DNA sequence: AGCAGAT
DNA sequence: ATCTGCTTTGGGTGGGTGGGTGGGTTGAGGCAATT
């Protein structure tokens, strides 16, 4: 019931 | 040979050459653009000299340098009391006694921004004191919006200084209190004169609006004047 | 620009048709590719 | 009243 | 795009647990040092 977006450090 | 960049130019030499009478008048009437084209022409001829003369001097070093011209003796020096609104954005000559000089002010040239989710940085130039800060990273992979921060110590700054000038005794008609005009000097003219010196200053008589308060964008109808110096003697 | 940000040089570029657009910046005063790049970026 | 924010 | 809401100038109709390196500056009275 949540809309969560994830970001990754490897993309830095 | 000496590695310097500033070229001291005398106005009359423009009147000496048949071609440049109109250039001299334009300099006296539109100093900013004329000085800009003069600077670029100086740089272009500097590089062209080496290109044509196939000298051993390094070209990359020349390409790195900012080049300038410092006109002087642009007409009979006027008086601080004779500066009317007709002279706004026009080259003038002032003879006055220095009275004070503020410490060097860091003036921003290029802003530096960094992302908080990709650590991507790009420098964005400045135009008339407004930062064109981006709404999202220029990286296609990370297009996250409104994730820009200003790293103050990684920007680029230029030297500015504000001087106060007071007129010479002989210009006082009766003996009243001499008036005072404010100047602004940039780059190599910074700290070019000490307090109590008699100097002749050539610059553009500019005028800037003043905000009514440090909260809103309302400006006072009265405009404040100053001089944008390009040469000091 | 060699001069400071507040020097204040204004431009008028002429389109193929007789209309004049306004650009700000010494680099624009000298060059045309820079003028068009600034025109695109200012949008 | 101009500008700073939440629906 | 519209609705909701705070705060000025500068001044005591905000104050002294914000101070005087944030500005509102003469007048009087007490104290140490100079005489
Ligand atoms: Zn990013």
């Amino acid at each position: 019931s949540f809309k969560s977006r994830a970001l990754n450090h490897v993309k830095k | 040979e000496l590695g310097t960049s500033n070229l001291n130019l005398d106005a009359r030499n423009l009147l000496a050459y048949k071609q440049t009478e109109d250039l001299y008048h334009q300099l006296l009437n539109y100093p900013q653009e004329v000085i800009s084209i003069m600077d670029q022409t100086i740089k272009d001829c500097m590089v062209s000299l080496i290109v044509d003369n196939n000298l051993d001097y390094d070209l990359d070093e020349i390409e790195t340098k900012f080049y300038k011209v410092r006109p002087y003796n642009v007409g009979s020096c006027k008086g601080m009391r004779e500066l009317n609104p007709n002279d706004i954005d026009k080259l003038i000559n002032l003879k006055g006694l220095v009275l004070r000089s503020t410490p060097v002010i860091p003036d921003m040239k290029v802003a530096f921004f960094k992302c908080n989710v990709c650590d991507h940085t790009m420098a964005v130039e400045i135009d008339r004191g407004v930062i064109q800060e981006p709404a999202r990273c220029e990286r296609i992979d990370c297009n996250e919006p409104n994730s820009m921060s200003l790293i103050h110590n990684r920007c680029s700054f230029a030297d500015k200084q504000v001087i106060k000038l007071q007129e010479t005794p002989d210009f006082v008609p009766d003996g009243q209190t001499p008036h005072s005009i404010s100047l602004c000097v940039y780059d190599e003219l910074v700290d070019s004169c000490r307090a109590g010196d008699r100097i002749e200053v050539t610059g553009t008589f500019r005028s800037i609006p003043i905000r009514a308060n440090s909260r809103q964008r309302v400006l006072k109808s009265l405009y404040k004047t100053y001089v944008d110096v390009v040469h000091v003697k | 620009s060699a001069r400071h940000s507040r020097f204040g040089g204004l431009l008028s570029i002429q389109t193929p048709d007789k209309t004049r657009l306004t650009v700000s910046g010494s680099q624009a005063l000298v060059d045309e590719k820079i003028a068009l790049q600034k025109l695109d970026d200012s949008k």
